[PDB]
């Protein structure tokens, strides 16, 4: 149904180059936890009307991991602020 | 000590208005009988039958025995 | 009110990842979030299901936003701007809003457009495909989360959770 | 006529707070041997009609130095929770009869931490910038203090609806069973709507004439209804079918006894000097609360009392 | 179906009213602290561990109860081991 | 596929009001057990409620009878006892416990 | 790779929350829940590299009754037989 | 520090033990997630910005290469809705498979993710730890295997040699040049797999042998290529011979054992009668040993040891089981005449 | 007993929304009418689709949305 | 160590009186016999239908009339 195709689209806020890109690096990892709940809902969908009454735990043990892998990067990046001040994903001096 | 008696009464009769008046509303609106709940699906069910076998269309008013004699 | 008032929502829930998608100064980019997963909690409090969106207000829009908005005030601080008040920023704002309608605009919206593109109709009440009624035990849905057979995942996601305190417990 | 108790629940529980910083100064007054308002009232009762209209005469003068669209975003939002809080409350009869409402309280109030860090962030400099955020550093931590002990009574009451709850209630003041649990309630409540023992509470400096009065009338909003939430939880009260005006008669006049509390509890005490004040929470609450959570557990399974749903 | 026309006054109330208190009755013509950063990770670490412990009133009218017993008790301890690591650095909090 | 027609259909429906079908609401299945529990075989062991339309209305009928059967003999009792679960609210089984046994003192008695 | 510790030692990890039809905590079934119960009987012994070639059949129509495809496109296009003719006549049925 | 530094450092292998033992997509998505929150502290402990500046552009790769595992995850839930560990019913899902999960197993694409974080590490202590992420998607894709494109995996093997047979004649950084070749084995047990699944293992346990034994060997004191000059006459001349015993088999030489699946690799490719595809890749590992060769060349042959500094006292690290590994890793090429008979 | 009075219902209802089908156009490209769109000559429960055609406008929210947000 | 539980409980009295509520909790539901009443009770609620089975020769027990004593005794509770 049209209840599918919107919401498949949302899933296309993970657009890469908004991914990492560019500074102002929270914003980066703003659509992260936003490609989060575009997964919730779109699994709840088809769990929910179907109703296998089984998989409930699923989206909510996915939330689980959700906030939890979030929580690890923000920490990081106070690691980036706590010697510069600011996030500025142009910064680079480690190269390839 | 007397003073404070007046600031009672007002505060904490502007408080009895609402309960007063949402159980003067849906007593009033199914005519003298309390809103039908409905917290199970099961629950509903009776409803939506019931509704449409009332006398017209109404979910609060009943048939009796005397319907079907 | 209206038969369509569940579709309008996704599609008001597909816009508010947009606000955010380029770089909105990202301290409105919590108010993309809050406008979009609330929206997001009404399309999942319809086909059954109350108990497990809500609780996506207490864990994340109440948990993680917070955290969320509790950071941008301890880095980034430099000078904010309202969003839309430059041209780095409505570059691109426009060009993904104007295919959001124009899916749905030949999606059905004309008779036969055309083969693949017109599979799914619009409405009417096949959205919800949920009769006939059921029981009294729970919505269900109800009797969703139990501490039956699932335990292997408890232990589990438990003792993973412990150990993210640990990793924070140190270096920060 | 659905609209009509609308507007005859938003309207009559304005002046229900409206008329209550009259009663909060005369609660104040006779303590320290002084009598209310003398001049205007006789008995005070014409005071505060007429400094509602001062506020909207004297000029609110706005910050050059911060944004618009935030700036009065904080007081839409300030409104239109702390009001929408009011909506599943059963008296005896809810206006809205949600099938789990609990969840729902929290889920309202844990958006109030969300406004102010609006306020002190858009506006301003120091002042308004860091002494804003430690207030929301204290006000997150008294969800887990609030939310682990409030779901400890869901086990032996049954269930997340409220209007089961009434019926559970019948013969018991539910206080007797968790004495324990009344103290850390009201000391976190108290302490989470921002009142004088546990104040540290710029996010009102600046605000003029204009939108400070809204931040003063939904703030006094919050406090009853902390009042009218633990009404019907702790002191539950009698109910009749045939008579319902009976039940409001005694409802509200009980939460009247835990609105003076809050006035009470600020002509005592001083202030705890933030550092201690959450010291006080994780190193003191916070093992208690656990312990408790244990406990009610256990306990309807070692009756054989479960309770039904 | 009035959820959804319920509140939809409360906001059109709150709107209303500052259109006659901040606009036309008017018509004038950070460093960084890091011990104020960990309470709210350390925060949300004990916001999640609710969540799963949730579900507990409708996890009593139920089958085999031991299983439900000993595992509930499980998630509590967790909670608390989770303290005592943590209490060994606390900072100035 | 096939489906019947639209004879078979059109049988007394018993068109009563939900609280006053409560009402009695055990004394009814408690003793009439021929048509029921077949029915029940005829609709879980065999799917396929199209097979299974016929005992249907035998249930239905049974029920027929029963309602006009209480409504001869001894139905004042009766009409008082619905009366007071009619003043709403979640339907309890203890408000109306006082009138429980003037209903219940002829059911056992009278018929 | 796959080295299947739950064959030997005979618990489950979980092994319930697999299929739409193990459990079910109250005999409460799903809704294509008649078709599982076939599909699993077809290939049971068979080693999936014909089960591709051989079942075929029980895999479509429980694979259309997870979307109601063509039920979709066959009840749509009754807005074509119909409804393109509404001043043509044509109410069929009248009330009620 | 010392008492959680074996916890976090058990918990990376409870991680994939979970991804190999269960029938479930959720466990399997649950099992190489906590493994990415478990490899961050070890790249932190000295708490320096580059290791800092390092884990975080590891860290948001590896979370979208969870992220979009899932994806793939819920549409084989809208198509038939069976959970066990299986054919994956739609193309468009197996695409989102494999190229999603080629990540944590880093393709030629995705180029920068492999050198960019080993390379300003200062633990190149271990950092062997990056073959617990060559050895968990492996234990997918065994049972991946019977529904794939059949073109999207072999395309991505036959650029992944050819991109690592050309990064390291740029390089003087060792830990670069153990970067790369690191690609390169990971092309051929890819290339395999569409033709007999079993004995792709056989390529995984002769590459972790031969990749244990390197950093060990690496862990005397050298951490630059010139540093590999000043040890012969300074560390120990022994090392000097025992360094060449391993950099010209793991480039392939028959007499060792190195060449050992590279032989093996063409008895199973060709009577399936693919041809022009072995031979373009042997012939592109003839420039897998021009590394060694041209690196070799400096430490056995005595190149300047400068810089006065006499190493009179003697040595005491943690060789652990070091010197019985490079035992099977040079004179097992006789010794294997069923190595696909007790791992297949 | 409900549920003989449920059943009962709903043969009535695909009839009339059947009946009132084979009637609308005898079309050369025209369905035929009774058939299935699977194999499996079986009972399916029925879809909300098929108990209520194009209708819809009110009962038909009266019957999905009926327990959904109120009584 | 007999003194240890008096220069603690006279120094911290919070955490102390949390143990003995950690105690005292795990210990007595293996212990009265009011368990596994609340495991009768919780089994033998009918939340579904219970459907009736086909005849064929046997026979073991329960005949169709409900009100005979053909079944199990949760009647206890009524008469508790
Ligand atoms: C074995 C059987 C099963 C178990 C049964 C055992 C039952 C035990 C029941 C215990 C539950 C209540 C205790 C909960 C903890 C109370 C908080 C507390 O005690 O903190 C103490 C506080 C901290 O300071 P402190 O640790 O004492 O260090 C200084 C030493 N000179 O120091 C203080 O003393 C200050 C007090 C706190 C400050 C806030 C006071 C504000 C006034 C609030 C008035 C409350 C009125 C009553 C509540 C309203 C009723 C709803
Ligand atoms: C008599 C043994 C040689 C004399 C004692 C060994 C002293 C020594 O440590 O020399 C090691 C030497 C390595 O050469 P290098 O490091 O370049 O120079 C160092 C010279 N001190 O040379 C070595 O010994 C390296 C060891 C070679 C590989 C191990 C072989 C052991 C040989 C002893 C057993 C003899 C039987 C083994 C051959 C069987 C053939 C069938």
């Amino acid at each position: 149904s049209m209840v599918y195709m919107n919401i498949m689209m949302a899933f296309t806020v993970s657009l890469v180059g908004l991914l990492m890109y560019r500074s102002h690096l929270m914003s980066s990892l703003l659509c992260l936890e936003g490609m989060m709940l575009s997964l919730f809902v779109m699994a709840a969908l088809t769990i929910l009307n179907s109703h296998f009454t089984l998989a409930s735990m699923m989206p909510i043990i996915l939330l689980v991991f959700a906030a939890c892998e979030a929580a690890l990067g923000l920490s990081l990046l106070v690691m980036v602020s706590n010697t510069y001040g600011t996030d500025y994903v142009q910064n680079l001096n480690l190269l390839q | 000590w007397f003073e404070v008696l007046p600031g009672i009464a007002v505060m904490g009769v502007c408080l009895f208005i609402p309960g007063m008046a949402t159980a003067r509303i849906h007593r009033f609106s199914n005519g003298g009988k309390e809103k039908r709940v409905a917290h199970y699906p099961y629950q509903w069910y009776l409803m939506e039958r019931d509704r449409r076998v009332s006398g017209v269309n109404r979910s609060y008013v009943s048939k009796g025995l005397e319907n079907i004699d | 009110m209206m038969l369509y008032i569940v579709f309008i929502l996704s599609v008001i829930f597909v816009m508010g990842f947009v606000g955010f998608s380029s770089k909105p100064s990202p301290i409105y980019g919590g108010l993309g979030l809050i406008v979009s997963g609330g929206v997001g909690c009404g399309i999942v409090l319809n086909f059954g299901g109350s108990f497990l969106g809500l609780m996506v207000f207490l864990i994340y829009l109440g948990g993680m936003m917070v955290v969320f908005g509790y950071t941008t005030a301890m880095a980034t601080e430099q000078y904010p701007e309202i969003w839309l008040s430059n041209k780095a920023v409505l570059g691109a704002f426009v060009t993904g809003l104007l295919m959001e309608f124009f899916m749905v605009y030949y999606v059905l919206k004309d008779k036969e457009v055309e083969v693949v593109f017109e599979f799914n109709g619009l409405g009417d009440w096949v959205i919800y495909d949920t009769g006939d009624s059921g029981f009294f035990s729970e919505e269900a849905m109800g009797i969703a989360a139990l501490y039956s057979y699932g335990t292997w995942l408890v232990i589990v996601t438990g003792w993973s959770l412990l150990i993210g305190v640990v990793v924070i417990m140190e270096i920060t | 006529m659905f609209m009509i108790n609308i507007l005859m629940l938003i309207i009559p529980i304005l002046l229900a707070v409206a008329f209550l910083t009259l009663v909060e100064r005369k609660v104040l007054g006779y303590m320290q041997l002084r009598k209310g308002p003398n001049v205007v009232g006789p008995y005070g009762l014409l005071q505060p009609i007429a400094d509602a209209i001062k506020l909207f005469i004297k000029e609110p003068l706005r910050p050059a130095t911060s944004s618009a669209s935030m700036f009065i975003l904080a007081p839409i939002m300030a409104l239109g929770l702390a009001l929408t809080m009011w909506i599943p409350l059963p008296m005896p009869y809810p206006l809205i009869n949600m099938n789990l409402g609990v969840l729902f309280m929290l889920a309202m109030s844990s958006l109030a931490v969300y406004s102010i860090l609006w306020s002190g962030w858009a506006s301003n400099s120091k002042y308004a910038l860091i002494g804003a955020l430690r207030a929301v550093a204290q006000t997150i931590s008294y969800e887990v203090t609030l939310a682990i002990i409030l779901l400890s009574v869901l086990l032996m009451s049954g269930s997340f609806t409220l209007s089961t709850l009434i019926t559970t209630q019948e013969q018991m003041w539910l206080i007797l069973p968790a004495w324990p649990l009344a103290m850390m309630w009201f000391i976190s409540t108290l302490a989470e709507t921002n009142r004088a023992p546990f104040d540290l509470t710029g996010f009102n400096v600046e605000y003029a004439a204009g939108p400070f009065a809204l931040f003063f009338m939904a703030e006094y909003a919050n406090i009853i209804m902390m009042n009218i939430f633990t009404a019907i939880l702790f002191l539950g009260t009698s109910h009749n079918p045939h008579m319902p005006e009976l039940y409001t008669i005694n409802f509200t006049i009980k939460s009247l006894l835990l609105t003076m509390s809050f006035l009470w509890i600020r002509a005592s005490y001083p202030r705890f000097r933030y550092d201690q004040l959450m010291h006080l929470l994780w190193k003191n609450f916070l093992p208690l609360t656990l312990a408790l959570c244990m406990w009610h557990v256990s306990l309807p399974i070692l009756t054989s009392g479960i309770p039904p749903q | 179906m009035n959820l959804m026309l319920a509140l939809l006054t409360n906001f059109t109330l709150a709107t209303l009213l500052v259109i006659i208190a901040f606009w036309l009755p008017q018509l004038n013509v950070l460093p960084f602290s890091m011990k104020f950063f960990l309470v709210a990770i350390t925060f949300l670490l004990f916001d999640l561990e609710i969540a799963l412990l949730l579900p507990l009133p409708w996890a009593s009218q139920t089958a085999n109860l031991n299983t439900m017993l000993t595992m509930a008790l499980f998630l509590i301890i967790l909670l608390a081991v989770s303290l005592a690591y943590e209490w060994t650095q606390k900072g100035l909090e | 596929v096939e489906l019947p027609s639209l004879e078979d259909l059109k049988v007394q429906e018993v068109k009563v009001s939900s609280s006053v079908l409560k009402a009695a609401a055990h004394h009814y299945g408690a003793q009439c057990d021929k048509p029921n529990k077949e029915f029940m075989l005829c609709r879980w062991e065999e799917k396929d409620p199209r097979r299974c339309l016929e005992e249907g209305k035998l249930v239905n009928q049974c029920a027929l009878e029963f309602f006009r059967q209480i409504k001869r003999h001894c139905a004042e009792p009766f009409t008082e006892y619905w009366t007071c679960i009619d003043y709403s609210g979640l339907q309890l089984f203890r408000r109306c416990r006082k009138q429980q046994a003037q209903f219940d003192e002829c059911v056992l008695d009278k018929l | 790779p796959f080295f299947d510790v739950q064959k030997r030692l005979g618990v489950d990890l979980d092994r319930w929350m697999t299929i739409q039809s193990a459990e079910q905590p109250h005999k409460i079934p799903s809704r294509c829940h008649a078709f599982e119960k076939e599909w699993i009987e077809c290939a049971h012994g068979i080693g999936s590299i014909r089960a591709e070639k051989e079942c075929k059949i029980e895999f479509e129509d429980f694979r259309e009754c997870l979307l109601r495809q063509k039920t979709m496109k066959r009840l749509h296009a009754i807005r074509r037989q119909r409804e393109k003719l509404i001043k043509e006549g044509k109410y069929t049925p009248p009330p009620h | 520090n010392p008492i959680i530094f074996i916890i976090i450092l058990l918990t990376i292998m409870l991680g994939t033990i979970i991804v190999m033992i269960s029938s479930h997509w959720l466990l399997v998505w649950i099992g190489f997630e906590m493994n990415m929150l478990a490899i961050i502290p070890i790249m932190m402990k000295n708490h320096n910005p580059r290791a800092t500046e390092a884990s975080t552009k590891y860290f948001l790769t590896q979370s979208t290469a969870s992220m979009l595992l899932m994806m793939a995850v819920i549409i084989n839930l809208m198509f038939s809705g069976q959970w066990t560990v299986m054919k994956l019913f739609n193309p468009m899902a197996s695409m989102l498979m494999t190229m999603a999960l080629a990540m944590k197993l880093g393709m030629a694409p995705f180029h920068f993710w492999v050198p960019e974080v080993t390379q300003g590490i200062p633990l190149s202590s271990g950092l062997i730890l990056l073959t617990w992420q060559k050895l968990a998607p492996m234990s997918v894709l065994y049972q991946i295997f019977p529904s794939i494109n059949l073109n999207l995996i072999l395309t991505l093997s036959v650029l992944s040699i050819l991109i690592g047979g050309w990064g390291g004649l740029n390089q003087t950084q060792l830990r670069k040049i153990m970067a790369y070749s690191s690609i390169a084995h990971m092309g051929w047990m890819t290339a395999v797999l569409p033709y007999n699944p079993t004995m792709t293992l056989l390529n995984l346990i002769i590459y972790i042998i031969m990749t244990s034994t390197m950093f060990t060997m690496f862990m005397a004191n050298s951490t630059t290529t010139t540093l590999s000059l000043s040890h012969t006459w300074n560390k120990t001349p022994i090392m000097t011979v025992l360094i060449l015993a391993t950099l010209l088999s793991m480039g392939g030489l028959p007499p060792l054992s190195g060449f050992m699946p590279k032989w093996m690799i063409i008895q199973e490719m060709t009577k399936n009668n693919s041809i022009i595809l072995p031979t373009f890749m042997a012939i592109t590992a003839l420039l897998n040993l021009y590394f060694y060769m041209r690196l070799t060349y400096s430490t056995t042959l005595t190149m300047f040891p400068s810089t006065n500094n006499m190493k009179m006292k003697w040595q005491f690290p943690l060789m652990k089981k070091m010197t019985f590994l490079p035992t099977m890793v040079v004179l097992s090429t006789m010794m294997l005449p069923l190595t696909p008979m007790l791992s297949v | 007993l409900l549920q003989a009075e449920k059943d009962r219902r709903v043969l009535q209802m695909l009839r009339e929304n059947l009946e009132e089908e084979a009637t609308v156009m005898k079309d050369v490209p025209g369905w035929k009418v009774g058939e299935s769109v699977f194999h499996t000559t079986r009972w399916v429960t029925p879809m909300m689709g098929e108990l209520y055609g194009l209708r819809a406008s009110e009962e038909v929210l009266s019957a999905t949305y009926g327990f959904i947000w109120y009584t | 160590v007999a003194a240890f539980l008096k220069n603690v409980w006279a120094k911290e009295p919070v955490l102390v009186a949390s143990f003995a509520i950690a105690g005292l909790a795990v210990i007595l539901p293996t212990l009265s016999p009011y368990t596994k009443y609340s495991l009768m009770i919780n089994r033998a609620t009918p939340y579904n239908y219970p459907v009736p089975l086909r005849d064929d020769g046997n026979m073991p027990d329960v005949p169709s009339h409900p009100q005979d004593p053909q079944g199990p005794s949760l009647e206890w509770l009524k008469r508790l």
